[PDB]
Protein backbone atom coordinates (compact mmCIF):
# COMPACT_ATOMS: atom_id res chain seq x y z
CA UNK A 1 0.00 0.00 0.00
CA UNK A 2 1.91 3.08 -1.03
CA UNK A 3 0.09 6.36 -0.42
CA UNK A 4 0.35 9.05 -3.16
CA UNK A 5 0.52 12.77 -3.85
CA UNK A 6 -3.10 13.73 -5.24
CA UNK A 7 -1.20 15.96 -7.57
CA UNK A 8 0.53 12.60 -9.07
CA UNK A 9 -2.38 10.19 -9.69
CA UNK A 10 -3.40 8.67 -13.25
CA UNK A 11 -6.21 9.55 -14.88
CA UNK A 12 -6.87 5.52 -14.11
CA UNK A 13 -5.97 6.34 -10.27
CA UNK A 14 -8.56 9.01 -10.05
CA UNK A 15 -11.18 7.00 -12.08
CA UNK A 16 -10.58 4.31 -9.51
CA UNK A 17 -10.79 6.46 -6.21
CA UNK A 18 -13.49 8.08 -7.23
CA UNK A 19 -15.53 4.82 -8.46
CA UNK A 20 -14.56 3.54 -4.76
CA UNK A 21 -15.91 6.54 -2.84
CA UNK A 22 -18.88 6.43 -4.80
CA UNK A 23 -19.97 2.98 -3.55
CA UNK A 24 -19.30 3.32 -0.35
CA UNK A 25 -21.61 6.01 -0.38
CA UNK A 26 -24.26 3.94 -2.58
CA UNK A 27 -24.21 1.38 0.12
CA UNK A 28 -24.50 3.52 3.11
CA UNK A 29 -21.03 2.80 4.58
CA UNK A 30 -19.44 6.05 3.98
CA UNK A 31 -22.03 8.00 5.89
CA UNK A 32 -20.99 6.00 8.96
CA UNK A 33 -17.69 7.32 8.86
CA UNK A 34 -19.09 10.87 8.73
CA UNK A 35 -20.98 10.12 11.54
CA UNK A 36 -18.64 8.42 13.82
CA UNK A 37 -15.89 11.55 13.40
CA UNK A 38 -18.92 14.22 14.43
CA UNK A 39 -19.58 12.18 17.56
CA UNK A 40 -15.95 12.86 18.70
CA UNK A 41 -16.06 16.12 17.36
CA UNK A 42 -18.88 16.85 19.53
CA UNK A 43 -17.52 14.97 22.56
CA UNK A 44 -14.13 15.68 22.60
CA UNK A 45 -13.57 18.55 25.06
CA UNK A 46 -10.75 20.34 26.63
CA UNK A 47 -11.44 19.88 30.40
CA UNK A 48 -12.73 16.07 29.75
CA UNK A 49 -12.52 13.30 27.71
CA UNK A 50 -10.77 13.71 24.48
CA UNK A 51 -9.88 11.30 22.07
CA UNK A 52 -10.01 11.82 18.71
CA UNK A 53 -9.06 16.10 18.93
CA UNK A 54 -7.69 18.91 21.09
CA UNK A 55 -5.19 16.04 22.53
CA UNK A 56 -2.29 14.14 21.78
CA UNK A 57 -4.51 11.28 19.97
CA UNK A 58 -5.71 12.94 17.54
CA UNK A 59 -2.79 12.02 15.27
CA UNK A 60 -3.20 8.19 15.93
CA UNK A 61 -6.86 8.57 16.24
CA UNK A 62 -6.80 9.83 12.88
CA UNK A 63 -4.26 7.54 11.55
CA UNK A 64 -6.47 4.54 12.56
CA UNK A 65 -9.54 6.11 11.43
CA UNK A 66 -8.31 6.85 7.70
CA UNK A 67 -7.17 3.03 8.19
CA UNK A 68 -10.62 2.31 8.19
CA UNK A 69 -11.52 3.86 5.62
CA UNK A 70 -8.51 3.07 3.17
CA UNK A 71 -9.62 -0.88 3.77
CA UNK A 72 -13.45 -0.10 3.06
CA UNK A 73 -12.47 1.52 -0.25
CA UNK A 74 -10.33 -1.37 -0.47
CA UNK A 75 -13.22 -3.91 -0.11
CA UNK A 76 -14.44 -2.33 -2.85
CA UNK A 77 -11.28 -1.81 -5.44
CA UNK A 78 -8.26 -3.81 -3.71
CA UNK A 79 -6.10 -1.50 -5.73
CA UNK A 80 -7.07 2.28 -4.81
CA UNK A 81 -5.29 3.58 -1.71
CA UNK A 82 -5.26 6.86 -0.07
CA UNK A 83 -4.34 9.74 -2.10
CA UNK A 84 -2.85 13.08 0.08
CA UNK A 85 -3.27 16.83 -0.38
CA UNK A 86 0.11 18.47 0.40
CA UNK A 87 -2.03 22.25 0.64
CA UNK A 88 1.56 23.91 0.61
CA UNK A 89 2.62 23.18 -2.39
CA UNK A 90 -1.15 22.57 -4.42
CA UNK A 91 -2.63 26.04 -3.06
CA UNK A 92 -4.77 27.79 -5.35
CA UNK A 93 -8.46 27.09 -6.80
CA UNK A 94 -6.81 25.59 -9.96
CA UNK A 95 -4.57 22.53 -8.56
CA UNK A 96 -5.96 19.36 -10.38
CA UNK A 97 -7.50 18.51 -7.45
CA UNK A 98 -10.31 20.50 -7.71
CA UNK A 99 -10.68 19.73 -11.05
CA UNK A 100 -14.13 18.00 -12.57
CA UNK A 101 -12.47 14.51 -12.76
CA UNK A 102 -11.09 14.90 -9.36
CA UNK A 103 -13.38 16.28 -6.60
CA UNK A 104 -14.82 19.23 -8.39
CA UNK A 105 -14.42 22.62 -7.63
CA UNK A 106 -15.55 25.48 -5.47
CA UNK A 107 -19.10 26.40 -4.57
CA UNK A 108 -20.64 28.71 -5.93
CA UNK A 109 -21.17 31.90 -4.23
CA UNK A 110 -25.01 32.06 -3.67
CA UNK A 111 -25.33 28.60 -1.75
CA UNK A 112 -21.86 27.29 -1.36
CA UNK A 113 -23.24 24.54 -3.84
CA UNK A 114 -20.41 22.68 -5.65
CA UNK A 115 -21.91 22.36 -9.48
CA UNK A 116 -19.04 19.98 -11.24
CA UNK A 117 -17.30 16.80 -10.25
CA UNK A 118 -18.26 13.74 -9.05
CA UNK A 119 -19.61 15.06 -5.81
CA UNK A 120 -21.74 17.52 -7.27
CA UNK A 121 -25.74 17.26 -6.19
CA UNK A 122 -26.76 17.61 -9.45
CA UNK A 123 -25.24 14.25 -10.17
CA UNK A 124 -27.55 12.23 -7.18
CA UNK A 125 -24.35 10.41 -6.67
CA UNK A 126 -23.44 12.44 -3.29
CA UNK A 127 -26.55 12.90 -0.71
CA UNK A 128 -25.78 15.17 2.23
CA UNK A 129 -27.37 12.89 4.40
CA UNK A 130 -25.85 12.82 8.21
CA UNK A 131 -25.87 16.79 8.59
CA UNK A 132 -26.53 19.56 11.36
CA UNK A 133 -26.98 22.06 8.24
CA UNK A 134 -30.33 20.96 6.82
CA UNK A 135 -29.25 21.53 2.94
CA UNK A 136 -28.59 18.24 1.66
CA UNK A 137 -25.50 19.14 -1.56
CA UNK A 138 -22.21 19.59 -0.87
CA UNK A 139 -20.65 22.99 -0.43
CA UNK A 140 -17.22 24.60 -0.14
CA UNK A 141 -16.00 28.16 -0.36
CA UNK A 142 -12.06 27.86 -1.45
CA UNK A 143 -10.32 30.36 -0.19
CA UNK A 144 -13.38 32.23 1.49
CA UNK A 145 -13.59 32.51 5.16
CA UNK A 146 -9.34 32.56 5.23
CA UNK A 147 -7.33 33.63 2.62
CA UNK A 148 -4.04 31.45 2.26
CA UNK A 149 -3.46 27.63 2.52
CA UNK A 150 -0.44 27.12 5.04
CA UNK A 151 3.11 27.54 2.92
CA UNK A 152 6.17 24.90 3.19
CA UNK A 153 7.67 27.96 5.05
CA UNK A 154 5.22 27.86 8.05
CA UNK A 155 4.72 23.44 7.97
CA UNK A 156 8.42 23.78 8.38
CA UNK A 157 8.44 25.59 11.95
CA UNK A 158 5.80 23.35 13.14
CA UNK A 159 8.15 20.21 12.14
CA UNK A 160 10.99 21.59 13.66
CA UNK A 161 9.06 21.42 17.35
CA UNK A 162 10.95 19.16 18.94
CA UNK A 163 8.14 17.98 22.16
CA UNK A 164 5.60 15.64 20.58
CA UNK A 165 3.21 17.39 23.07
CA UNK A 166 2.80 18.79 26.24
CA UNK A 167 0.47 19.43 29.32
CA UNK A 168 -2.35 20.10 29.59
CA UNK A 169 -2.61 18.30 26.95
CA UNK A 170 -5.50 20.01 24.88
CA UNK A 171 -6.53 23.02 22.59
CA UNK A 172 -3.93 25.33 24.89
CA UNK A 173 -0.62 23.12 24.72
CA UNK A 174 2.47 24.22 22.99
CA UNK A 175 4.37 21.51 21.27
CA UNK A 176 3.77 19.55 17.99
CA UNK A 177 0.97 18.10 18.05
CA UNK A 178 -0.78 21.33 18.80
CA UNK A 179 0.81 23.29 16.64
CA UNK A 180 0.24 21.14 13.54
CA UNK A 181 -3.63 20.47 14.64
CA UNK A 182 -3.41 24.48 14.34
CA UNK A 183 -4.90 25.34 17.61
CA UNK A 184 -2.13 27.50 19.05
CA UNK A 185 0.39 28.92 16.67
CA UNK A 186 0.44 29.48 12.75
CA UNK A 187 -2.02 26.92 12.18
CA UNK A 188 -1.92 24.27 9.90
CA UNK A 189 -4.63 21.45 9.97
CA UNK A 190 -7.57 23.57 11.33
CA UNK A 191 -6.72 26.78 9.09
CA UNK A 192 -7.28 24.04 6.07
CA UNK A 193 -10.47 23.05 6.99
CA UNK A 194 -11.55 26.41 7.50
CA UNK A 195 -10.61 27.67 3.80
CA UNK A 196 -12.34 24.79 2.06
CA UNK A 197 -15.31 26.36 3.80
CA UNK A 198 -19.03 24.31 3.54
CA UNK A 199 -19.15 20.56 5.10
CA UNK A 200 -15.27 20.65 5.56
CA UNK A 201 -15.72 23.90 8.12
CA UNK A 202 -18.01 21.92 10.23
CA UNK A 203 -17.70 18.32 12.26
CA UNK A 204 -19.39 16.62 9.53
CA UNK A 205 -16.23 17.64 7.62
CA UNK A 206 -15.71 13.83 5.91
CA UNK A 207 -18.90 14.59 3.70
CA UNK A 208 -16.65 16.45 1.35
CA UNK A 209 -13.95 13.46 0.04
CA UNK A 210 -11.13 15.39 0.45
CA UNK A 211 -11.19 15.48 4.18
CA UNK A 212 -9.28 12.16 3.84
CA UNK A 213 -6.49 13.61 1.57
CA UNK A 214 -6.45 16.74 3.90
CA UNK A 215 -5.92 14.28 6.95
CA UNK A 216 -3.64 11.85 4.68
CA UNK A 217 -1.19 14.55 4.24
CA UNK A 218 -1.64 15.58 8.25
CA UNK A 219 -0.82 11.87 8.94
CA UNK A 220 1.97 12.50 6.86
CA UNK A 221 3.28 15.60 8.65
CA UNK A 222 3.34 13.26 11.73
CA UNK A 223 5.52 11.27 9.57
CA UNK A 224 7.78 13.85 8.61
CA UNK A 225 7.92 14.92 11.85
CA UNK A 226 9.51 11.86 13.22
CA UNK A 227 12.06 11.47 10.87
CA UNK A 228 13.10 15.31 11.82
CA UNK A 229 13.11 14.07 15.19
CA UNK A 230 14.14 10.65 16.12
CA UNK A 231 14.62 10.86 19.74
CA UNK A 232 11.22 12.03 20.24
CA UNK A 233 8.47 10.32 20.16
CA UNK A 234 4.22 10.07 21.76
CA UNK A 235 3.33 11.58 25.31
CA UNK A 236 1.78 10.86 27.56
CA UNK A 237 3.25 7.48 28.69
CA UNK A 238 0.97 6.79 31.78
CA UNK A 239 -1.50 7.70 34.29
CA UNK A 240 -3.17 10.67 32.53
CA UNK A 241 -6.85 11.23 33.10
CA UNK A 242 -8.93 12.20 30.30
CA UNK A 243 -6.13 12.26 27.70
CA UNK A 244 -4.93 8.67 25.59
CA UNK A 245 -1.85 7.43 27.42
CA UNK A 246 0.93 5.83 24.98
CA UNK A 247 -0.15 1.71 25.68
CA UNK A 248 -4.27 3.12 26.59
CA UNK A 249 -6.49 2.06 23.78
CA UNK A 250 -8.73 4.56 21.92
CA UNK A 251 -12.36 4.77 21.27
CA UNK A 252 -14.51 3.81 19.32
CA UNK A 253 -12.66 0.49 18.31
CA UNK A 254 -11.18 -0.13 21.77
CA UNK A 255 -8.50 -2.79 20.63
CA UNK A 256 -5.35 -0.20 19.54
CA UNK A 257 -3.62 2.32 21.68
CA UNK A 258 -1.41 4.72 19.97
CA UNK A 259 1.84 2.24 20.25
CA UNK A 260 0.21 0.29 17.92
CA UNK A 261 0.04 3.15 15.23
CA UNK A 262 2.95 5.12 15.63
CA UNK A 263 5.22 3.48 13.29
CA UNK A 264 3.19 3.65 9.70
CA UNK A 265 4.98 1.12 7.62
CA UNK A 266 3.56 -1.63 9.60
CA UNK A 267 0.48 -0.17 6.68
CA UNK A 268 1.35 1.73 4.05
CA UNK A 269 4.47 3.69 2.95
CA UNK A 270 4.74 7.18 1.30
CA UNK A 271 5.71 7.69 -2.28
CA UNK A 272 8.58 10.05 -1.10
CA UNK A 273 9.20 10.54 2.78
CA UNK A 274 12.62 12.15 3.33
CA UNK A 275 14.97 10.41 5.41
CA UNK A 276 16.11 11.39 8.55
CA UNK B 1 -18.07 31.70 35.50
CA UNK B 2 -20.01 31.01 32.35
CA UNK B 3 -20.53 34.16 29.86
CA UNK B 4 -24.13 35.93 30.09
CA UNK B 5 -27.05 34.76 28.38
CA UNK B 6 -28.08 36.70 25.19
CA UNK B 7 -31.27 36.73 23.01
CA UNK B 8 -31.41 38.86 19.63
CA UNK B 9 -32.39 38.65 16.28
CA UNK B 10 -29.80 38.31 13.94
CA UNK B 11 -29.62 38.39 10.05
CA UNK B 12 -33.54 37.40 10.48
CA UNK B 13 -33.06 34.67 12.91
CA UNK B 14 -33.60 34.52 16.83
CA UNK B 15 -30.48 33.42 18.48
CA UNK B 16 -30.71 32.93 22.23
CA UNK B 17 -27.74 31.90 24.44
CA UNK B 18 -27.90 30.78 28.40
CA UNK B 19 -25.35 28.96 31.16
CA UNK B 20 -26.43 25.19 31.39
CA UNK B 21 -22.13 15.30 22.27
CA UNK B 22 -20.13 16.97 25.30
CA UNK B 23 -21.36 17.55 29.38
CA UNK B 24 -20.84 21.60 27.98
CA UNK B 25 -21.98 24.54 30.38
CA UNK B 26 -23.83 26.59 28.09
CA UNK B 27 -26.80 26.25 25.20
CA UNK B 28 -27.39 27.88 22.23
CA UNK B 29 -30.62 28.15 20.28
CA UNK B 30 -31.24 29.17 16.41
CA UNK B 31 -34.73 29.62 15.92
CA UNK B 32 -35.74 27.13 18.95
CA UNK B 33 -33.24 24.66 17.69
CA UNK B 34 -30.73 23.84 19.91
CA UNK B 35 -26.97 24.34 18.25
CA UNK B 36 -23.85 22.28 19.28
CA UNK B 37 -21.48 25.10 20.90
CA UNK B 38 -18.10 24.23 22.90
CA UNK B 39 -15.57 26.54 24.74
CA UNK B 40 -11.84 25.72 24.26
CA UNK B 41 -9.25 26.31 27.08
CA UNK B 42 -7.90 30.05 25.73
CA UNK B 43 -12.23 31.40 26.37
CA UNK B 44 -12.72 30.96 23.00
CA UNK B 45 -15.76 29.45 21.29
CA UNK B 46 -16.56 26.56 18.26
CA UNK B 47 -20.03 25.59 16.96
CA UNK B 48 -20.49 22.63 15.06
CA UNK B 49 -20.57 24.36 12.00
CA UNK B 50 -17.56 26.11 12.34
CA UNK B 51 -15.74 23.72 14.71
CA UNK B 52 -12.28 24.93 13.35
CA UNK B 53 -12.58 28.42 13.93
CA UNK B 54 -12.66 29.66 16.86
CA UNK B 55 -14.29 33.12 17.55
CA UNK B 56 -14.02 34.80 21.14
CA UNK B 57 -18.00 34.13 22.42
CA UNK B 58 -21.02 32.24 22.48
CA UNK B 59 -22.66 35.08 20.58
CA UNK B 60 -20.15 35.55 18.13
CA UNK B 61 -20.45 31.59 17.87
CA UNK B 62 -23.85 31.55 17.22
CA UNK B 63 -23.81 34.40 14.97
CA UNK B 64 -21.12 32.19 12.83
CA UNK B 65 -23.85 29.74 12.61
CA UNK B 66 -26.53 31.61 11.24
CA UNK B 67 -23.49 33.08 8.99
CA UNK B 68 -22.91 29.86 7.68
CA UNK B 69 -26.38 28.71 7.28
CA UNK B 70 -27.51 30.84 4.66
CA UNK B 71 -30.86 30.95 5.82
CA UNK B 72 -31.37 26.84 6.26
CA UNK B 73 -33.38 25.58 8.92
CA UNK B 74 -30.84 23.84 11.64
CA UNK B 75 -31.36 20.48 12.45
CA UNK B 76 -31.29 18.95 15.43
CA UNK B 77 -27.98 17.43 16.99
O1 LIG C 1 -10.65 17.05 12.26
O2 LIG C 1 -11.33 16.58 11.05
CU1 LIG D 1 -17.74 20.60 19.97
CU1 LIG E 1 -9.61 17.49 10.93
CU1 LIG F 1 20.10 12.62 13.66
Amino acid sequence: TVRKNQATLTADEKRRFVAAVLELKRSGRYDEFVRTHNEFIMSDTDSGERTGHRSPSFLPWHRRFLLDFEQALQSVDSSVTLPYWDWSADRTVRASLWAPDFLGGTGRSTDGRVMDGPFAASTGNWPINVRVDSRTYLRRSLGGSVAELPTRAEVESVLAISAYDLPPYNSASEGFRNHLEGWRGVNLHNRVHVWVGGQMATGVSPNDPVFWLHHAYVDKLWAEWQRRHPDSAYVPTGGTPDVVDLNETMKPWNTVRPADLLDHTAYYTFDALEHH
Amino acid sequence: AAPESFDEVYKGRRIQGRPAEHGGGYEVFVDGVQLHVMRNADGSWISVVSHYDPVPTPRAAARAAVDELQGAPLLPF
